[PDB]
């Protein structure tokens, strides 16, 4: 009859689609340009703003922001934008007659959930909502009710252990280091080699560039020694224009950032050790099934060899007789939507929705106590 | 009170149900009763009932049972019995409801004659006959566009068939064109091979319905017929308890292998095939597949069936049969391949004319499509088995819908049909020892048949009674939404399954939890099995049934990836094969949920449609002419729920008479000045007089209505006033007789 | 954020 | 009973006696009780008769003096008309219907006791006039 609308916010992409389908029927940039330059040509329908892949195909002449930064929504009236667009726009379907399922990550201000509920009760009057944990709907998506999960998009990277279907709440840990700030280190090591992305329009090239040449070490120190020795391991790439760019180490050494974030300045442990912190923070009955099953969730896992650097150096730090196991199944990019489609559809989920007769009677606090 | 010296009471007996008492002395008001048998008994009168009266003779015998006075199991019981053993007739007016016990015997009831003495009577008058049902719907049809409905349910072997082949050969009788019906019989063959399978109780249990509509110009000249099918039993195509088979189709298909054509099929026997195997018994006695597999090609054929499309269908079967020997090694915990070279799965790829590696590649992967991107990966070999089950489940089930498609073609006729009457052959209510997804869902059916005829009876009711001009209050309805509202409603059993179905590491102990966490204690109709933390029970309205849990999660899984389905269609050696799907949402959906969608389409059909119902009986199993068992019709009037069709009657106002013929019985009672030459108000008079409670009965302005216990008394005061005028006449009239013999004396 | 970071 | 009566019962008693003993069976005992103006029921005639068993009922014989107080005890209209009329309402009866329940409830008689009864009171029709056969039954 009427199915909820999974919407996830992310960074970098919104991924959006009605649940209890197989894949997002839309995915595009979080990402809202305004025009710089001055207009010459009259009569043209020009135009206040661009959204999401509208801004991609221009973005040459447009200033690029991002409304989301480290999972935080720093601007509101930008993610407005982006929630039309995408209910008009994507899905054209009217948010009055759906459920709406939104996701979040873990540990950040409250303040963030109090204004997305109160903009989709008041201006869409969307009928019910919920607000959910993003590493929860990894394990929904990977068949699993037990795991610890490592989550990385653009922004934060957090993990959280689950057991049997509860959380471990003391546990969960946080990190800001993943996906954009990866970027923004590719370029000054690009610098290194002799070309300048500066502009916001050019990340978006560093970040194509990353995204096709990039992969993690097995070990750090021989993949340095041999591209210091080799040319073997260095590959070319093609700017928009038709030139052509040569990387040789950076491709490698950008995301070993991950596993020693000391490169960018950050004090933290890298991903490996912060998820071997975790599971030392849980009590040791359950230890022996959260090394059995790691979950690796979100875009900023997808390069080639992290899952291999990763069960190696955890079974380098781990007990010596239990086994190290890392599940990432090459869905993973999508796994948060995946398993939110999951969990809106299912009948035991239908009373935990917040209605909008409870947001009337009791205002945007009600979001605290019923959500997580 | 009732209870006097010599009057007459049933007490229960376990050997047959109910046993005929004498009260030997009269009841006074608690312990006992003194009981007197065809010898005699003392018998415990316990916390309470007393037991049940029983109806003076004369009720006995008559053609519906509402007329009997006192309306309760082992009356009715009687009543069938002597009508059946001693006067041998079959058909009986429960109500509305024809109640037909199934003779075992050819008859003579059946001919022109008979059929000329029925058309255009109304149903009182002659005794009932399957006739005098098709007679009601004919004229119904007449008076009223409306199309017209018959339904007929029971226990297959009940013999639903012979009584819709019946009807069906009235309608052909009363108005003529043309060849439809026979058409329409020599269908049944290879609707039974297709759609009946052995069950423990029972053979040739049909697993579908099947509603036949006659349609008819507009002088009511038989046009022709055409066919549907609804709730498809499909899990029994890949799973089977012990002692079940599979359809009968596959056994008849393995026991031919032998045949020229069938040597390309690589066909065993049927212990070798997965789908076969489960069940334990390939042969049935008495019934012997080979010769069986004449009749249904043969049926095929004269409903013309081309010889090219029936190799095609066994050319299916034969692949359903060899798809299930195909078997998976698991590789990791989360992925699997097929061995190597698999025999099974080359003749499968050969039969159906497909790549073997890419029915190869796609058994063992699913293909995941974002908006510009695509992943193909592994799955688990749990998952690649529910897979291939489910693919065996989707070939099967459009197989049927092919078959019955052409078999429509057969009997279309291309002038169009004004109007139509539609009979429908629908399973009874089952019970077994063990109840599993199937029973729950045939008893699902059939609480939502029982609610529609508990409607259509309310509401015939509630309009005679107005028609008589009484308040309609007096009839209460008696409602079984509420366990409809059990089952099929939301955070019901069956929305916990489908639930449960796509839940991380569902099984039946985990639903069977949620079920008690939801249902235990917040419904009436729901309760746990002291012992067990594995089944539940559901009060229907025929009984309780325990149903277990444990494998309703294998039975209710269907899901289909399209990319097995994309490799069959393009399978280029034979037409029928791309002609069955020839046709996303769908191939998500459950059994459970396409279960309850097809019903709908039934009620839906239904109600279009005004009813009239058959039910069927089958007095005895061994299929012995003309007997009748207390214990085992005793089971199937709950099955069919007449027992509760005649409870809900017997609460109410089950007699009915006229003002005509109640007087002509009782002037006996009347006193003479008492007796006006008006019938209405004297007899107003003396039943105030006779019986307290006008609260007992009711004037209809042309007939006078009682509730169940008032026509015993009117026949037992007639009887004691009758037996004393007698006594007090036949000692005078002996007292002349001494006289003649002072006659004698004298000479 | 609000303190100890940029957002 | 007056010593006159005594007489006239005892001669008719003895009459009844088929053995010369001067005694009667008690099967008998009904039959000369209905002969001297009694109608008494079976039902009366076995309790005056003490409910014998079949053999004493079939072979016992008593006298006189015994059967005496049995007729005293048991010596001790418009009924019998309303009666008629239940099987009436026009003054008639059917010779069929009295035959059947004469011969069917009750104490049931023999088909010549009803025909012998019945000789002579229906018409062509098959009707009798109820009062008037009464009126004769009564006599
Ligand atoms: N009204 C009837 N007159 C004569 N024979 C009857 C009648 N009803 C049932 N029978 C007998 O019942 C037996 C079995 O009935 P039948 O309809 O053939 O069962 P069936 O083949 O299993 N059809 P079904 O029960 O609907 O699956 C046959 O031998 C019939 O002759
Ligand atoms: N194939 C890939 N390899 C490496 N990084 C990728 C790949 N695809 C996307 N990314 C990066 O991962 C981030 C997006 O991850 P995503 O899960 O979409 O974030 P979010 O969950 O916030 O939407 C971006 O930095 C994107 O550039
Ligand atoms: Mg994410
Ligand atoms: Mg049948
Ligand atoms: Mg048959």
């Amino acid at each position: 009859e009427t199915t909820a609308l999974v919407c996830d916010n992310g960074s970098g992409l919104v991924k959006a689609g009605f649940a209890g389908d197989d894949a997002p029927r839309a995915v595009f940039p979080s990402i809202v340009g305004r025009p710089r330059h001055q207009g010459v040509m009259v009569g043209m329908g020009q135009k206040d703003s661009y959204v999401g892949d509208e801004a991609q195909s221009k973005r040459g002449i447009l200033t690029l922001k991002y409304p989301i930064e480290h999972g935080i929504i720093t601007n509101w009236d930008d993610m407005e934008k982006i929630w039309h667009h995408t209910f008009y726009n994507e899905l054209r379907v009217a948010p009055e007659e759906h459920p709406t399922l939104l996701t979040e990550a873990p540990l950040n201000p409250k303040a963030n959930r109090e204004k997305m509920t109160q903009i989709m009760f008041e201006t869409f009057n969307v009928p019910a909502m919920y607000v959910a944990i993003q590493a929860v709907l990894s394990l929904y998506a990977s068949g699993r009710t037990t795991g610890i999960v490592l989550d990385s998009g653009d922004g934060v990277t957090h993990n959280v252990p689950i057991y049997e279907g509860y959380a471990l709440p003391h546990a969960i840990m946080r990190l800001d280091l993943a996906g954009r700030d990866l970027t923004d280190y590719l370029m000054k090591i690009l610098t290194e080699r002799g070309y300048s992305f500066v502009t916001t329009a050019e990340r978006e090239i560093v970040r194509d560039i990353k995204e096709k040449l990039c992969y993690v070490a097995l070990d750090f120190e021989n993949e340095m020694a041999t591209a210091a020795s080799s040319s073997s391991l260095e590959k070319s790439y093609e700017l928009p224009d038709g030139q052509v760019i040569t990387i040789g180490n950076e491709r490698f050494r950008c995301p070993e950032t991950l596993f020693q974030p000391s490169f960018i300045g950050m004090e933290s442990a890298g991903i490996h050790e912060t998820t071997y912190n975790s599971i030392m923070k849980c009590d040791i009955d359950i230890r022996k099934d959260l090394y059995a099953n790691n979950v690796m969730s979100g875009g900023t896992t997808m390069y080639p060899g992290i899952a291999d650097r990763m069960q190696k150096e955890i079974t380098a730090l781990a007990p010596s007789t239990m086994k190290i196991k890392i599940i990432a199944p090459p869905e993973r990019k999508y796994s948060v939507w995946i398993g939110g489609s999951i969990l809106a559809s299912l009948s035991t989920f239908q009373q935990m929705w917040i209605t909008k007769q409870e947001y009337d009677e009791a205002g945007p606090s009600i979001v605290h106590r019923k959500c997580f | 009170e009732l209870y006097t010296k010599y009057a007459r009471v049933w007490i229960p007996d376990p050997e047959e149900v109910w046993k005929s008492a004498e009260l030997l002395k009269d009841y006074k008001p608690d312990k006992v009763l003194q009981l007197r048998l065809e010898k005699d008994l003392e018998y415990c009168l316990d916390p309470k009932e007393l037991p049940p009266l029983r109806n003076p003779d004369i009720l006995v015998g008559e053609n519906d049972l509402t007329a009997l006075s006192y309306l309760h199991e082992p009356a009715v019981l009687h009543n069938l019995k002597v009508r059946f053993i001693d006067s041998k007739l079959i058909y009986t007016y429960c109500g509305i409801v024809l109640v037909a016990i199934n003779p075992y015997e050819q008859l003579p009831i059946y001919g022109e004659d008979i059929i000329n003495a029925y058309s255009g009577q109304n149903m009182g008058d002659m005794d009932p006959h399957i006739f005098a049902v098709a007679e009601e719907a004919y004229k119904q049809m007449a008076r009223d566009e409306r199309n017209q409905s018959i339904i007929v349910s029971g226990e297959s072997g009940a013999g639903k068939t012979v009584s819709a082949k019946y009807a069906m050969r009235y309608f052909a009788t009363v108005s003529g064109s043309a060849n439809v019906e026979e058409k329409v019989l020599a269908s049944n063959p290879i609707m039974e091979s297709i759609g009946n399978a052995k069950t423990t109780r029972n053979d040739n249990s049909s697993r579908f319905g099947k509603y036949i509509e006659i349609g008819f110009d507009k002088r009511y000249r038989i046009i022709g017929a055409n066919m549907r099918t609804y709730l498809l039993e499909k899990s029994r195509v890949v799973f089977q308890a012990e002692e079940e088979r599979n359809y009968h189709i596959f056994y008849q298909l393995c026991a031919s292998a032998a045949l020229p054509e069938f040597k390309t099929l690589r066909l065993g026997n049927a212990n070798y095939f997965h789908y076969t195997k489960q069940g334990g018994s390939p042969v049935i006695d008495g019934i012997d597949d080979a010769k069986e597999m004449v009749n249904t090609r043969q049926a095929c054929t004269l409903l013309g069936i081309s010889d090219s499309y029936q190799m095609g269908i066994f050319r299916i079967l034969a692949g359903i049969l060899h798809l299930g020997n195909v078997e998976f090694a698991s590789r990791d915990s989360d992925s699997c391949a097929i061995p190597p070279k698999h025999d099974p799965l080359t003749i499968f790829c050969d039969l159906m004319g497909v790549d073997y590696e890419e029915m190869a590649h796609w058994l063992c992967h699913r293909k995941l499509a974002t908006a510009t991107e695509t992943y193909i990966k592994p799955i688990s070999k749990l998952h690649a088995i529910n897979a291939r089950d489910a693919l065996a489940k989707h070939i099967y089930a459009n197989l049927f819908n092919w078959i019955v498609d052409h078999v429509n073609k057969a009997l279309h006729s291309t002038v169009k049909q004004h109007s139509f009457i539609g009979v429908l052959d629908i399973y009874g209510f089952e019970t077994f020892e063990i109840n599993s997804f199937e029973q729950f869902c045939i008893n699902y059916a059939n609480e939502k048949l029982q609610q529609q005829f508990n409607m259509h009876v309310f509401k015939l009711e509630q309009e005679e009674y107005m028609k008589e001009q009484i308040p309609w209050t007096l009839i209460d309805f008696y409602d079984n939404q509420p366990c409809i509202n059990l089952i099929e409603a939301k955070m019901g059993v069956l929305d916990l399954l489908d639930e449960e179905c796509k839940m991380p590491k569902g099984s039946d102990d985990t639903w069977a939890q949620k079920l008690y966490n939801t249902h235990l204690n917040k419904c009436a109709l729901f309760e746990k099995p002291r012992l067990s933390n594995k089944a539940f029970i559901i009060k229907h309205f025929a009984d309780k049934v325990e149903y277990q849990c444990e494998g309703f999660l294998e039975k209710n899984k269907d899901t289909v990836y399209e990319e097995q389905i994309k490799v069959l269609k393009s399978s280029k050696k034979f037409k029928l094969l791309p002609e069955l799907f020839q046709d996303s949402k769908e191939h998500k959906k459950t059994v459970g949920h396409q279960f309850r969608n097809s019903l709908h389409l039934l009620m839906e059909t239904l109600n279009a449609t005004t009813p009239h119902y058959v039910r069927c009986i089958k007095p005895n199993d061994f299929k012995f002419p003309f007997t009748f068992d207390e214990k085992r019709a005793v089971q199937q009037l709950r099955a069919c729920g007449v027992l509760e069709t005649i409870r809900i009657s017997a609460a109410g106002f089950p007699s009915r008479w006229t003002y005509q013929e109640f007087f002509s019985r009782y002037r006996v009672l009347m006193k003479q000045k008492d007796v006006l030459s008006d019938r209405k108000q004297t007899c107003k008079n003396v039943l105030e007089k006779l019986i307290l409670d006008k609260d007992k009965y009711q004037f209809g302005k042309t007939k006078i209505f009682f509730r169940a216990g008032q026509v015993a008394y009117l026949e037992k005061i007639r009887a004691d006033k009758l037996r004393a005028a007698c006594i007090r006449i036949q000692k005078t009239i002996r007292g002349w007789l001494m006289r003649k013999k002072y006659m004698r004396m004298r000479r | 954020w609000x303190a100890x970071c940029p957002a | 009973f007056n010593k006159d009566q005594l007489e006239e019962f005892k001669e008719a008693f003895e009459l009844f006696d088929r053995v010369g003993d001067g005694k009667i069976l008690y099967s008998q005992c009904g039959d000369v009780m209905r002969a001297l103006g009694q109608n008494p029921t079976n039902a009366e005639v076995l309790k005056v008769l003490g409910n014998p068993k079949s053999d004493e009922l079939k072979s016992r014989r008593v006298d006189f003096e015994t059967f005496l107080p049995m007729l005293q005890a048991v010596a001790k209209y418009e009924d019998y008309l309303e009666g008629f009329r239940v099987f009436d309402g026009n003054g008639k009866v059917m010779g069929a219907e009295l035959r059947h329940v004469l011969t069917t409830l009750g104490e049931k008689m023999t088909e010549e006791e009803v025909e012998t009864v019945l000789a002579g009171h229906e018409d062509s029709n098959g009707c009798i006039n109820y009062e008037a056969f009464l009126k004769h039954i009564l006599s």
